[PDB]
């Protein structure tokens, strides 16, 4: 028995995350399975169940009748719920296998944006701070090999209940400025460029 | 938790290494797995007690695995390949079929040669003046850039203690020379704090990037300095 | 005489009225004495001995044993035995009868059957013999049959006729074979 | 303990003595199969079983587990070896005799503890090794076994048989004979 | 396929 699950989802945070899984092949003895890889580290058990929609500290599993699909429920979507969710169906003697899984990606609210490009100095080269941009908003790789420039990551200020999503673009090159560095990106129109 | 030694291991071809496993106490199963981007997670060999049933599952005659205690365990790659190279995961059940509990995993790299071996040069980049009078907020940036091989960890201390709150590091180091297979990597981080803290010159920022490179064992045949297993940081005081 | 220290283990599975009862008892036994048990009814362990005591009261206060345990009446009993009705409860071996004299003794030879359920009778003409027969006990070949011999004391004269009456779930007719002096 | 059907799945023993050890599932008392723990594979019984698919992995993880078990209970009965039984032998034909044709003698050995066994056939005091097949232990609610040899042959007047079975619960070797008449 | 009872290992 194998397992379907779509290869990514995006969901907003403070929202109830329900992870689609599908079995179809799946016998009654075969339990469902959850785990999840945050990136970096090594897979965390989450939930399984075997026929009744169970329920932990967690998240929350839900087994249709016909047990051919589940879902997973995580009852109110943070950052640290970001992960790659795997699906999986136990067993005999046969042993683990993960899949593609599910690459959930908590998106949060950015209550007001205000985009800017910001030009950082050494306590040389200097840096182009991308930041106060909407989570919708997506941030593509330069087009020259001589400029660098990261992906997007959200920053989280608990201490102020501020969240904040940022990307940083550098090179030694002449012709680089804070103004052609995200020339490679849909930038938006109102962003604010000292 | 299920524990795992070393954290890193960066190797040259041809060499043995030793991957230990300590499970939770009272689970007599212990599995093993290996995971790579290309390759998904491979399942290696399983231990019910202290024997081995089923030695497939193992990629090569130097591929070995014992339990001789029926606790601990030692996964054993001798004459390492580059093929070889990825995160070693370990796995924890009471019994066999039985729920499994994962460590956190052993990186492994392999290269053809340790000149290609470097530690990162990192630099902080104090606030841009126009955020603080624009978002009352200031972002300081970290750089860890031309380094090879990128078994590397960053932090960040505020005051003596390490901080996690407004703070963002990327997931994945980018490439310096896309085209090349060889290439050196860099790592930025965003440390984001109130205007009113970073205007206090009283408040201490450090940037601290964990790299795990060469060993006492390893040898070094060039001019420059060893790029052994290191600490490299860069700091910056508030500024009224 | 060599020393022999023996550990069984047995998981258990009882069935009535086909499907509406289903019980778990999973034996751990020392020897031939059972020390601990799981009863699904009981829905924990249970030391039966004072050498079970250690392990009751382990394997009690482990969350993921409970859990495969209470789940094991449904993933071992009541799953098995969906595969059993089609194989072995439809398991159908009829049986060849065979009257041989030993006359004043009469055997009924009613061997090579499945399931084990039978009932055999044996009649003088149309009467029916209860009080002059003894059937030996009910014999497991092991090879999945089994066979029954149903002794008759009789008393034999011209015209009588000893017929051995047999009944089996594989049978929707009774096989009648008949012994003539 | 009353029910319509009782099965085991499965059966699970390992004793000191070879060391050996034994994995099969009993469904109402026969064989369902065995798993050569040595070839690392499932031998059904039934043909109709066939059809499906037995891990032998369970079976040696699961004996794996009865080693670990087996040792701890000797450490806290403070070595209580097992006290050897008296078996109860039997030799019967699996059909009624007619010497020309084909039939199989069967060698009940039952009450056997612990389950160490040698069943073995002579013809006028001669061993033959043609023709016989052995079934494995097979367990009894007193936590004791029977096991059952089987001799294929064609049946001769003046040919006589016997059943060698060796256990330590026996001063001598048993022989029980097998008259054809 | 017949699903198989797990015997748990003895303390310890
Ligand atoms: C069952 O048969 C075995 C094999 O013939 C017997 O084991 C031998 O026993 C003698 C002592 O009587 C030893 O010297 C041999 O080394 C044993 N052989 C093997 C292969 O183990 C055994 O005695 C027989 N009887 C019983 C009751 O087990």
């Amino acid at each position: 028995m194998k397992t379907t699950q779509p290869p990514s989802m995006d969901c907003a945070e403070g929202r109830a995350a329900n992870l689609p899984c599908n079995h179809s092949t799946i016998s009654g003895n075969e339990y469902v399975y959850w785990y999840r890889q945050i990136h970096s580290q090594g897979p965390q058990y989450i939930i399984h169940g075997l026929k009744n929609n169970e329920t932990n500290e967690m998240a929350s599993l839900i087994i249709t009748e016909d047990r051919k699909s589940s879902t997973l429920i995580l009852p109110h979507a943070t950052l640290r719920d970001t992960a790659v969710y795997y699906c999986i169906v136990l067993g005999g003697a046969d042993g683990l296998t993960f899949g593609k899984g599910t690459h959930l990606i908590i998106q949060p609210y950015i209550q007001n944006p205000d985009p800017a490009v910001y030009q950082l100095r050494d306590s040389d080269k200097s840096v182009c701070l991308f930041t106060d941009f909407d989570s919708q908003t997506n941030v593509s790789q330069s087009k020259d090999s001589d400029v660098y420039i990261t992906d997007k990551c959200v920053l989280d200020m608990r201490s102020m209940d501020f969240k904040s999503n940022s990307a940083v673009a550098w090179s030694n090159k002449s012709d680089f400025a804070c103004a052609n560095a995200f020339n490679n990106s849909i930038i938006p129109e109102d962003t604010f460029f000292p | 938790g299920v524990s795992q030694s070393p954290s890193n291991k960066v190797t040259e071809k041809g060499k043995d290494v030793e991957l230990r496993c300590d499970p939770i106490s009272g689970h007599t199963a212990l599995y093993w797995y290996r995971q790579s981007l290309g390759q998904g997670l491979e399942f290696l060999i399983y231990f019910q007690g202290n024997s081995a049933p089923d030695k497939s599952g193992l990629p090569s005659d130097r591929f070995s695995a014992e339990r001789t205690g029926g606790s601990v365990s030692t996964l054993t790659i001798q004459r390492t390949q580059q093929e070889d190279s990825a995160v070693y995961l370990c796995a924890s059940s009471f019994r066999f079929t039985d729920t499994q509990y994962f460590g956190p995993g052993t990186r492994l790299t392999v290269l053809e040669d340790l000149k290609n071996v470097f530690p990162p040069e990192v630099a902080v980049f104090e606030p841009s003046e126009a955020e603080i009078s624009h978002t009352q907020k200031a972002t300081l940036v970290c750089l860890a850039t031309g380094f090879y091989p990128d078994h590397v960890e960053l932090s960040w201390w505020v005051n003596g203690k390490e901080v996690h709150s407004g703070v963002c590091t990327d997931p994945q180091p980018l490439k310096e020379q896309p085209a090349l297979n060889d290439s050196r990597y860099a790592l930025s981080s965003r440390l984001r704090v109130s205007a009113t803290f970073w205007q206090n010159p009283r408040n201490h920022f450090r940037c601290q990037v964990q790299f795990y490179g060469l060993s006492e064992n390893d040898e070094w045949t060039q001019d420059r300095a060893k790029p052994v297993t290191q600490i490299v940081s860069a700091e910056a005081w508030g500024r009224a | 005489s060599p020393e022999d220290f023996v550990y069984q283990f047995k998981g258990m599975c009882y069935f009535t009225n086909g499907t509406e009862r289903v019980r778990l008892v999973s034996r751990s036994i020392y020897n031939r004495e059972e020390i601990v048990r799981f009863d699904s009814d009981v829905g924990e362990f249970r030391a039966v001995t004072l050498l079970g005591l250690p392990a009751a009261e382990y394997w009690n206060s482990q969350k993921d044993i409970l859990e495969r345990k209470r789940a094991a009446v449904d993933r071992v009993c009541r799953h098995n035995y969906q595969l059993e009705l089609r194989t072995t409860l439809q398991r159908r071996v009829e049986p060849t009868v065979t009257i041989s004299p030993s006359h004043n003794l009469l055997v009924c030879s009613v061997t090579d059957f499945y399931p084990a359920q039978i009932k055999v009778r044996w009649f003088r003409n149309d009467q029916e013999e209860t009080a002059g027969v003894v059937s030996t006990p009910l014999i497991r070949n092991g090879d999945w049959t089994f066979q029954i011999l149903v002794m008759l004391e009789m008393t034999p004269q011209r015209g009588d006729v000893y017929t051995c009456h047999v009944e089996h779930p594989s049978l929707q007719s009774p096989i009648t074979v008949e012994w003539r002096a | 303990i009353v029910a319509d059907h009782v099965a085991s799945y499965g059966v699970n023993l390992y004793q000191s003595y070879g060391p050996s050890g034994q994995y099969t599932h009993e469904f109402d008392g026969d064989e369902q199969f065995y798993v050569d723990l040595g070839r690392k594979e499932t031998v059904w019984c039934l043909p109709v079983l066939r059809q499906f698919r037995f891990d032998p992995q369970f079976a040696l993880t699961n004996i794996a587990v009865l080693k670990h078990n087996l040792n701890s209970l000797i450490k806290r009965s403070n070595s209580t070896a097992a006290t050897n039984e008296v078996p109860e032998v039997t030799v019967f034909s699996k059909s009624p005799v007619t010497l020309g044709q084909p039939n199989i003698l069967i060698c009940l050995v039952d009450n056997i503890f612990p389950p160490v066994v040698n069943i073995t056939w002579l013809s006028n005091g001669h061993s033959v090794t043609e023709g016989v097949s052995e079934t494995s232990f097979l367990s009894k609610s007193d936590h004791s076994f029977f096991k059952i040899s089987y001799l294929t042959l064609l049946p001769s007047a003046e040919e006589s048989y016997d059943c060698k079975v060796e256990h330590w619960g026996l001063d001598k070797p048993l022989l029980k004979h097998w008259e054809p008449e | 396929a017949p699903q198989p009872e797990l015997p748990y290992p003895q303390p310890g």
